[PDB]
């Protein structure tokens, strides 16, 4: 996959967001990370450094209430695919929303937030 | 502009990649004359059904698996020209295949579509995983339920598990046989043509599968409250009773087929058991059902209580059943069809022409 945003993932330490827009992965402004609408999907890339400094890839792919059928199909095989890229090395944890892992709601500091509406289906 | 085609054993179902639902959906029937000659080639689909008494008709995928090739390409044919209506030269096409599909097979049908449709790109995916995609999950058992077998098919993060999938030898025709069967030791008679349509359409309207058997054999027993009446196409209406739950019982219960095998209940649970210890939850908690076979009323439900009781008091188990799920297999091809990464996926007719048809094992898995 030449996906230019798979080759931005999982450099350094840290937390990336994606949002599932009409077949594509389109990056989520850092300004933005945290609020999520709840008609839309996501993938979530936490990459920790350990201890001895190796590399720990996490891979969430959240899904709203009102997404669509393509939306959390999309945002599951994007998942894949980008594990596979990342020679297999990251967790997958599918996450719904009002149930949420709790190593998930950690990522977000100040606590994540819901809002209505988003993206069109690409249906 | 991807083509999506699934290839049933029954019935194919093709459409527009970007689609949520196929264009197209026909029996996977194609209808050779019996007297070559004396009178004025083939027919597939709906045609070839409608002209049967004057053919030999041939359903040329079996259990899934492709047992002839002209007639294959016939239905494909029908699928592109009669169906879809497309030049099939101008699209790339997504094709289905089934579990264990034989390496010849998945080679064959790679050189078909490049060298008989010049198709620009194809890919093959697996029935069971398209699926799972579709209900948004990269790991789940799928209970795949259709025409002639049904498969219990565990996927990890997005993969199927080879060593753990099972097979369960009955699925819809034979829960046709035996409506048919159960429905004349009632005392009905189906004479006509249309006996097997007939028949399965009362399948296919009427029956349900029931939470408790013998609870719901008594309540039958004992009422007429489950009972419903059905037309026939001649006029005549007759009443249906627990035949309605006893047909799809036999998914639960093989032996009212004569069979050895485990029901579906059990064939889901010993293929988790067949999984690593670690994933089992993850199976037990994401029960994808999918496939016209586990379109009965009642079945998810059923599902749920028949494996509470096989596993540890304290699994969570759930099971995914949603109305669309006759289609599963198709939705999630046009959604991975779809994707703005598919272009990288596809073998191009470049790769076929330096690689020839084995690229399909290397491409496709
Ligand atoms: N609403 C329904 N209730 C019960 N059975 C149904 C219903 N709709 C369709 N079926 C049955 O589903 C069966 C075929 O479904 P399906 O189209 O999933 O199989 P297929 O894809 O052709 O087969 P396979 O995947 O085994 O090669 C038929 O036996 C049909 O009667
Ligand atoms: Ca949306
Ligand atoms: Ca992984
Ligand atoms: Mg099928």
């Amino acid at each position: 996959v030449e996906h230019p945003e798979f080759l931005k993932a999982g450099k350094e330490p840290g937390l990336q967001i994606w949002r599932v827009e009409k077949f594509d992965l389109v990056p989520v402004p850092t300004c933005l990370y945290g609020d999520f609408f709840t008609g839309d999907a996501y993938v979530i890339l936490k990459t920790v450094q350990l201890r001895n400094g190796n590399l720990q890839y996490d891979l969430h792919y959240w899904l709203g209430n009102e997404c669509s059928q393509d939306e959390s199909g999309a945002a599951a095989i994007f998942t894949v695919q980008l594990d596979d890229y990342l020679n297999g090395r990251a967790v997958q944890h599918r996450e719904v929303q009002g149930f949420e892992s709790a190593t998930f709601l950690g990522y977000f500091k100040s606590g994540l937030k819901y809002k209505k509406g988003g993206v069109a289906s690409g249906f | 502009q991807a083509l999506v085609i699934d290839n049933g054993s029954g019935m194919c179902k093709a459409g527009f990649a970007g689609d949520d639902a196929p264009r197209a959906v026909f029996p996977s029937i194609v209808g050779r004359p019996r007297h070559t000659g004396v009178m004025v080639d083939s027919y597939v689909g709906d045609e070839a059904q409608s002209k049967r008494g004057i053919l030999t008709l041939k359903y040329p995928i079996e259990h899934g698996i492709v047992t002839n090739w002209d007639d294959m390409e016939k239905i494909w044919h029908h699928t592109f020209y009669n169906e879809l209506r497309v030049a099939p030269e101008e699209h790339p096409v997504l094709l289905t295949e089934a579990i264990l599909n034989p390496k010849a097979n998945r080679e064959k049908m790679t050189q078909i579509m490049f060298e008989t449709f010049n198709t620009p790109a194809m890919y093959v995916a697996i029935q069971a995983v398209l699926s799972l995609y579709a209900s948004g999950r990269t790991t789940g058992i799928v209970m795949d339920s259709g025409d002639g077998v049904s498969h219990t098919v565990p996927i990890y993060e997005g993969y199927a598990l080879p060593h753990a999938i099972l097979r369960l030898d009955l699925a819809g025709r034979d829960l046709t046989d035996y409506m048919m069967k159960i429905l004349t030791e009632r005392g009905y008679s189906f004479t006509t043509t249309a006996a097997a349509a007939i028949v399965r359409d009362i399948k296919e309207k009427l029956a349900y599968v029931a939470l408790d058997f013998e609870a719901e054999m008594q309540t039958a027993a004992s009422s007429s409250a489950l009972e419903k009446s059905y037309e026939l196409p001649d006029g005549q209406v007759i009443t249906i009773g627990n035949e309605r739950f006893r047909c799809p019982e036999a998914l639960f219960q093989p032996s009212f087929l004569g069979m050895e095998s485990a029901g579906i209940h059990e064939t889901t649970y010993n293929s988790i058991m067949k999984c690593d210890v670690d994933i089992r939850k993850d199976l037990y908690g994401n029960v994808v059902l999918s496939g016209g076979t586990t379109m009965f009323p009642g079945i998810a439900d059923r599902m749920n209580k028949e494996l509470t009781a096989l596993a540890p008091s304290t699994m969570k188990i759930k099971i995914i059943a949603p109305p669309e799920r006759k289609y599963s297999v198709w939705i999630g091809g046009s959604i991975l069809a779809s994707l703005s990464t598919f272009q990288q996926m596809w073998i191009s007719k470049e790769e076929y022409d330096e690689s020839g048809p084995s690229i399909v094992h290397r491409k496709c898995f």
